C-alpha cells in the first residue's frame, strides 16, 4: 500500500 | 469432464519468499513478500475468476513502535486472453473491480518495466499491441505480469485477521523475471500521479 514518507 | 490442476512455476509457487524494498523520493522501507497460493489462469473456467495468487506483505519498522506490519494480498496474472494487459477488458465480475485502471495507466505502467518491443503500440488494443500470432503463451515468456492488491491486515505471517483509508486505494503492477527470479513493481494510487517502486529478489 502507499507507505509513509519516512524520508520527508 | 475434468479441469486442469494448473502448474506451479519455479518463481511463482506456494512457500516462496522474496525480500527487498519499496521506495520513492521520500520513502524507503524493507519489505518481504511470501507466496501462499497459486492458481495460474491456464484456461478459462470458473476457477480463473478466483485469485491467481495469494500471499503476504511484511513491512519492517513501519512506525518507531511497530516492528512488523503484515498484510494479506490477492492478485491476478496476465495471460493475454481472458486476462489481457488492458484491465478494462477483464471479465465483468465485481470482485475484479479493485484491479481496474484507465487504459493509458495500464499501458504506461506495463511499458515502464522496459521488457516490451518498441513496435506496434496501440492504446486501443486489448493487449496494447504486444500479443500476436508469434507470441509465446504467458507461462513460456521470460517476463510475467501480475496485479496485486492488499485487502487484509494480519497479526503474524501465520495468518489471523485483525484496510479502508486512502493509503490503501491503489494496487501493484508487478513483473516477474522467470530467468533470474527478480520481481519489480509499481504501487499505483489512482488519485495521485506518482507511484512507489517495489524491488525484490528471492530469499
Ligand atoms: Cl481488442
Amino acid at each position: 500500500f502507499w507507505l509513509p514518507a519516512n524520508l520527508w | 469432464t475434468y479441469r486442469s490442476l494448473g502448474r506451479h512455476l519455479d518463481f511463482l509457487r506456494p512457500g516462496l519468499r522474496f525480500g527487498g524494498s519499496q521506495s520513492s523520493k521520500y520513502t524507503y522501507y524493507t519489505v518481504e513478500v511470501k507466496i501462499d497460493t497459486v492458481n495460474l489462469p491456464l484456461y478459462k473456467d470458473s476457477r480463473s475468476l478466483d485469485p491467481h495468487v495469494t500471499g503476504t506483505f511484511t513491512i519492517k519498522n513501519l512506525t518507531p513502535v511497530l516492528d512488523k506490519v503484515v498484510t494479506l494480498f490477492e492478485g491476478y496474472v496476465i495471460n493475454y486472453n481472458q486476462f489481457p494487459l488492458c484491465s478494462l477488458h477483464w471479465p465483468a465480475e465485481e470482485t475484479l473491480d479493485p484491479y481496474m485502471a484507465q487504459r493509458e495507466s495500464d499501458c504506461s505502467h506495463w511499458k515502464r518495466f522496459g521488457h516490451f518491443g518498441s513496435d506496434n503500440w496501440s492504446l486501443t488494443e486489448r493487449n496494447f499491441g504486444q500479443y500476436n500470432h508469434e507470441s509465446a503463451e504467458f507461462m513460456n515468456q521470460r517476463y510475467i505480469y501480475l496485479k496485486w492488491k492488499e485487502r487484509f491486515l494480519l497479526d503474524d505471517e501465520e495468518q489471523e485477521n485483525l484496510l479502508e483509508g486512502a493509503s490503501f486505494e491503489g494496487f501493484y503492477y508487478v513483473c516477474l523475471d522467470q530467468l533470474t527470479g527478480s520481481v519489480e513493481g509499481y504501487y499505483y494510487h489512482p488519485a495521485c500521479e506518482l507511484f512507489q517502486k517495489l524491488e525484490l529478489v528471492p530469499t
